[PDB]
């Protein structure tokens, strides 16, 4: 069940997802900003659960040293 | 919203009592039933800090149908 | 948007939302153990934005003094 | 024993008392809830604790109880 894996995984590395919206056989991710390490770790768990990033565009905060804006993020099954 | 918005207030007073704490609590608007589950953490305080409560409800729109009391730490309200 | 809505204000009153799914009219919502203050206050700002609380069942964490597991939990617009 | 002294001292009745070692099983009629608290905290006071005890709101009651149930103990 492609939500609930994302939604567990990402409470399990400190993330919060703000949107969770279907543009056919792929999801478009809104999330706060984060820590890019523990961005990371999410991503790659998701991958080895089936869930690829299909598109990933993020930019760093000023001034938070290691945090990030994720701009865009599509994952896919 | 007298029987979501009442939850709260309800569960800290009845946790800031000396001796007692709600273990269980659950809502179903449709069949509109409040049940609560009171529990002991003593040994007969569960009578005692209780007489007090039953003034707490009824003094907005309340709901109260059984208080069934079995001596098992334990005392189950419904507010249906 | 529904969804969107809930998982911000979640956020907004530091709960954690596991697993989002809709029966219809209705989602059905997994929640990590909550102050229990916390979870009431979540809830009573989505009933001022139009989504009820159909359904609640918590039991306290023994050792936890404020604090609930969310055993059931069911929202209606 | 002062279980029916205090009740009366309360108001309202008991209307069967039976045994089951060192237990009482009781039958109480419709009553004032305030009434009937006042009643089982005065035989808490001295010994004598409430074990068991169901009630139902009857309907149209401004503070009145059935009492399922009630036992009591010591």
């Amino acid at each position: 069940e492609p939500s609930t894996v994302i939604m567990r995984e990402a409470a399990r590395h400190g993330l919060t997802i703000v949107r969770l919206q279907p543009q056919g056989s792929r999801l478009s991710l809104t999330v706060q900003p984060a820590d890019f390490q523990a961005l990371m770790a999410w991503l790659d768990a998701l991958g080895q659960a089936g869930m690829t990033t299909a598109t990933l565009a993020v930019t760093a905060v000023a001034q938070q040293p290691g945090w990030v804006t994720v701009n865009t993020l599509v994952l896919e099954r | 919203p007298a029987l979501i918005s009442r939850l709260g207030a309800l569960q800290q007073i009845i946790d800031d009592t000396p001796g007692i704490r709600l273990r269980t609590l659950s809502f179903d608007a449709a069949r509109n039933a409040l049940q609560l589950e009171i529990s002991a953490v003593s040994s007969q305080a569960l009578e005692q800090f209780s007489q007090r409560a039953r003034a707490r409800f009824r003094v907005q729109t309340g709901e109260m149908k059984p208080r069934a009391d079995g001596i098992e730490g334990r005392l189950t309200l419904e507010g249906a």
